[PDB]
DNA sequence: TGGTCGGCGCCCGAACAGGGACTG
DNA sequence: CAGTCCCTGTTCGGGCGCCG
């Protein structure tokens, strides 16, 4: 018996209609559990095929949960929403989360399910649940209230939000707290022991207002970029000086302060690549320089609130993965490396998985925006393994790219 | 209260702003008219069609055909300029059934509802858009004007409409009976227990009277008590299952039309009949413009023909899913981009085979298929299982390790084995990490002019050795990879070669065994036969060492 | 006679996207 | 610094097969 918020799509824009993909046995077994029970409590109800909209659903694990979430990939519908969550309602972002020393991430998802959603607007959640061996027709609902993973239900919550967050924000000022999707993320200066207690005392706060919360911890201080390096030779042979060259080259679309002069000249002849070549001093000291230009950082890079953020990731072997994330290109907003993460060795799907996820995070606590992301994969191989593998209540963009590596510019 | 209201009906909407279907039926010839007279004015008194006065202004085209395998006529109305001007529904049919998906069970029963579109209320407000007229014997006669109370056949939103709405009726009774399998499809109903066929039985007409109750009927003749059952186009018996026979038209002479019908039926029995090639039936239809026009069997196509057939010769039969046993899943590389597989739980007893046929990219090679095959059987199993079987698959573990390790793209394959039947998968070359002591370097480059097509491709080498070749009718990219085929041909069995062609450097890392381009091949030929090539790239018009050389050559 | 609907599969070709190299 | 041309890969609608 709330007031029901009134929405609507960006203009000249029609509702999602995305096929529900095939799931696996145990995941349709737990969506069929889950959307019983929210039946029951009349969070969604049954539908026909008059509704025309359909966003997919499956369902995860959150990282150590070993209990089933539910998940709706609403990315098509959250972009025909867009204005509506930044122009009106949106959330500002806090530049000292990612200061903290550390930064914890709860599930309040279950506190949208209170409010009651737009009457109108209830045709637009409609998502299909699959059968094995296609033994029944698809099952379809519809929201009834504030869908998990909808780019509305923080916006609409805000006002509700701020209430039950302000005497706990009033009870200790400094902390910080920011509000992505599902997420709340609560970054304190104080001590492990203390942040994990006040963590409690606000999941209590959370508990008398009627909300339930099924710890990610991060700490942002530890956060360091990945510099464009340099190898360090006693000698040198042509085929060295000849990938250093076109390093350096490729280095010049950023740094514009990067010669190759005095290192060229070291390759006039027609020379074998295995020969060495001894640097000249003004080699070295062209060299010299270089490694300095490349410890400073680019000139006029900032952050752009109106631009998306992109990122981009490379697979380098050996368990190790680098990325940049931009708005414009060679305009590197952070660049980062990531090792021996799960799956490390054995399956790069799983390693991709876990670092897209990894850098979503980063831009949520740095900047509050998703990227999307190119991914070095091939569509059907990601699509056909990443739900097994994902932790995470949100879901980037992302599209997929083949782009063979002449130069191992970010990573030796 | 003239029309009785039986099952709760589904409200349609016309897209908006639009307005309901007028055209002029067709010149139906008489004999048509007796069968669709008849049957018409039955409906009128069940209620299925209702008598319109004029002020219903629109009018569809209308026809009959003959059902399949029987003397009745199935009554459709074309209603193709109504869907267009009909609001989008969501299909809630997302797949079809497929019987290696059955569990074993002890009491089997299939049946069909009858007028099962004819059963289910159309929306009130939206009968009037239906009405068409029907025609008389003579032009005399005008014939009267009719709007459908009931799902018609030939609608956009019959299917979905008469599915969701059988899904409703039937939930209530699968919640009453929780052990009892219902394959619903369409309007045929599969009914499975593990109960003693007497008790069995009597869910099975209790069953039928909870269809009855909303006016859905189930007539014994289309029951089936006894197997081998009729289902999805396959026979059902106790503990096997196979495709219902298919007949391969036998023509003398093939037209294009010939082939599609070949073509597709040879995939539907792919399903279980194991190593069905299809490739050289399909280079025929390529580029061809008449579907009727007839075309000649090359000797690729007469032969894969003979095979195919002989395959279909002996009977095959599937076997059913025992949810207790892994899934196991084994490919066989078939030549030519071609990829057989089994399915299967115990050893020589398949659930369902299958073909990967499909070439993907201009340069490939097998490791890349092999995984492309992976996934396509990977998907395919989650529709009809729910898992993903275990693989068994003809590539070496070292190859694989090989492979991915390196591989700039992320590529996974899920748990596997390796299974010794030849022929194996293998990379048939390796590029050296490391550039190649006392191996000739070859500083290889090519330039073509975009006007004339006309250009040159060369190299120089440490050594001294020089060439430049002339080239017609060509490109940039082409005289880049002639630049370095030259290099392969006119080098030992080890050495390094320095382009700055990223294109050519893209296609040859990624170590295609086959390629649509001749000139790649003949790369990968001499590639093969090499045992040390180091590739490494430069930046062009840097002044580097050779490579500013040979391209003051090539640009001559 | 030729003619309807939805679903899934294959194989095709055309139309479109986009990334580099080179041309002014 | 635009504008092409190569070249590649994706998407989508056509035909057929199959099921109601
Ligand atoms: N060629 C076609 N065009 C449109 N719809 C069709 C169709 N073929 C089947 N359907 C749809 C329409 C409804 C259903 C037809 O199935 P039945 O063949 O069994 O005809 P039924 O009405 O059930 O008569 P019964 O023999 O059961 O007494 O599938
Ligand atoms: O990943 C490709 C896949 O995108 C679908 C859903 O699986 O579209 C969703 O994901 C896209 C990429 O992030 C979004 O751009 C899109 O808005 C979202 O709906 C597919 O239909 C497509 O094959
Ligand atoms: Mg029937
Ligand atoms: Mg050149």
């Amino acid at each position: 018996p709330i007031e029901t918020v009134p929405v609507k799509l960006k203009p000249g824009m029609d509702g999602p209609k995305v096929k529900q993909w095939p799931l696996t046995e145990e995941k349709i077994k737990a969506l069929v559990e889950i959307c019983t029970e929210m039946e029951k409590e009349g969070k969604i109800s049954k539908i026909g095929p008059e509704n025309p909209y359909n966003t997919p659903v499956f369902a995860i694990k959150k990282k150590d949960s070993t209990k089933w979430r539910k998940l709706v990939d609403f990315r098509e519908l959250n972009k025909r929403t867009q204005d509506f969550w930044e122009v009106q309602l949106g959330i500002p972002h806090p530049a000292g989360l990612k200061k903290k020393k550390s930064v914890t991430v709860l599930d309040v998802g279950d506190a949208y399910f209170s409010v009651p959603l737009d009457e109108d607007f209830r045709k637009y959640t409609a998502f299909t649940i699959p059968s094995i061996n296609n033994e029944t027709p698809g099952i379809r609902y519809q929201y009834n209230v504030l869908p998990q993973g909808w780019k509305g239900s923080p916006a609409i919550f805000q006002s509700s939000m701020t209430k039950i967050l302000e005497p706990f924000k009033k009870q200790n000022p400094d902390i910080v707290i920011y509000q992505y999707m599902d997420d709340l993320y609560v970054g304190s200066d104080l001590e492990i022991g203390q942040h994990r207690t006040k963590i409690e005392e606000l999941r209590q706060h959370l508990l008398r207002w009627g909300l339930t919360t099924p710890g990610y911890e991060l700490h942002p201080d530890k956060w360091t970029v990945q510099p464009i390096v340099l190898p360090e030779k006693d000698s040198w042979t042509v085929n060295d000086i000849q990938k250093l060259v076109g390093k350096l080259n490729w280095a010049s679309q950023i740094y514009p302060g990067i010669k190759v002069r005095q290192l060229s000249k070291l390759l006039r002849g027609t020379k074998a690549l295995t020969e060495v070549i001894p640097l000249t001093e003004e080699a070295e000291l062209e060299l010299a320089e270089n490694r300095e230009i490349l410890k400073e950082p680019v000139h006029g890079v900032y952050y752009d609130p109106s631009k998306d953020l992109i990122a981009e990731i490379q697979k380098q072997g050996q368990g190790q993965w680098t990325y940049q994330i931009y708005q414009e290109p060679f305009k590197n907003l952070k660049t980062g490396k990531y090792a021996r993460m799960r799956g490390a060795h054995t399956n790069d799907v799983k390693q991709l998985t876990e670092a897209v996820q990894k850098i979503t995070t980063e831009s949520i606590v740095i900047w509050g925006k998703t990227p999307k992301f190119k991914l070095p994969i091939q569509k059907e191989t990601w699509e056909t393994w990443w739900t097994e593998y994902w932790q995470a209540t949100w879901i980037p963009e992302w599209e997929f790219v083949n782009t063979p590596p002449l130069v191992k510019l970010w990573y030796q | 209260m003239v029309p009785i209201s039986p099952i709760e009906t589904v409200p349609v909407k016309l897209k908006p702003g639009m307005d309901g279907p007028k055209v002029k039926q067709w010149p139906l010839t008489e004999e048509k008219i007796k069968a669709l007279v008849e049957i018409c004015t039955e409906m009128e008194k069940e209620g299925k069609i209702s008598k319109i006065g004029p002020e219903n202004p629109y009018n569809t085209p209308v026809f009959v055909i003959k059902k399949k395998d029987s003397t009745k006529w199935r009554k459709l109305i074309d209603l193709r300029e109504l869907n267009k001007r009909t609001q989008d529904f969501w299909e809630v049919q997302l797949g079809i059934p497929h019987p290696a998906g059955l569990k074993k069970k002890k009491s089997v029963t299939v049946l069909d509802v009858g007028d099962a579109y004819y059963s289910v209320p159309l929306d009130e407000d939206f009968r009037k858009y239906t009405a068409f007229t029907i025609p008389s014997i003579n032009n005399e006669t005008p014939g009267i004007r009719y709007q459908y109370n009931v799902l018609p056949m030939g609608w956009k939103g019959s299917p979905a409409i008469f599915q969701s709405s059988m899904t409703k009726i039937l939930e209530p009774f699968k919640k009453q009976n929780p052990d009892i399998v219902i394959y619903q499809y369409m309007d045929d109903l599969y009914v499975g227990s593990d109960l003693e066929i007497g008790q069995h039985r009597t869910k099975i007409e209790e069953l039928r009277q909870h269809l009855l109750r909303w006016g859905l009927t189930t007539p014994d003749k289309k029951h089936q008590k006894e197997p081998p059952f009729l289902w999805m186009g396959y026979e059902l018996h106790p503990d096997k299952w196979t495709v219902q026979p298919i007949v391969l038209p036998e023509k003398d002479s093939w037209t294009v039309n010939d082939i599609c019908k070949l073509v597709g039926k040879l995939n539907w029995a792919s399903q279980i009949y194991p190593g069905i090639k299809v490739r050289q039936l399909s280079k025929l239809l390529r580029g061809t413009k008449a579907l009727t026009e007839v075309i000649p069997l090359t000797e690729e196509a007469e032969l894969e023909l003979a095979e195919n057939r002989e395959i279909l010769k002996e009977p095959v039969h599937g076997v059913y899913y025992d949810p207790s046993k892994d899934l196991i899943a084994e490919i066989q590389k078939q030549g030519q981009g071609q990829w057989t597989y089994q399915i299967y739980q115990e050893p020589f007893k398949n659930l369902k085979t299958g073909k990967y046929a499909r070439m993907r990219g201009a340069h490939t090679n097998d490791v890349k298929q092999l995984t492309e095959a992976v996934q396509k059987i990977t998907t395919e199993s989650i529709v009809i299982w729910g898992k993903t079987p275990k693989f068994k698959l003809p590539i070496q573990k070292e190859t694989w390790e090989t492979w991915w390790t390196e591989y700039w793209q992320a590529t996974w394959i899920p748990e596997w084995e390796f299974v010794n039947t030849p022929p194996l998968v293998k990379l048939w070359y390796q590029l050296e990490k490391e550039p190649i002591v006392g191996a000739e370097t070859f500083y290889v480059d090519g330039a073509a002019n975009r006007e004339t097509k006309l250009g040159k491709a060369g190299y120089v080498t440490n050594k001294g050795r020089q060439k430049v070749v002339p080239l017609t009718n060509t490109t940039n990219q082409k005289t880049e990879l002639q630049a370095i085929y030259l290099a392969l041909q006119d080098s030992g069995l080890e050495v390094n070669i320095v382009t700055n062609s990223q294109y050519a450097l893209g296609i040859i890392q990624a170590q295609p065994d086959k390629s649509e381009s001749e000139l790649v091949n003949q790369i990968i030929e001499q590639l093969i036969k090499k045992e040390k090539v180091y590739l490494a790239w430069v930046p062009a018009h840097k002044g580097i060492g050779g490579n500013e050389q040979v391209d003051k050559l090539v640009s001559a």
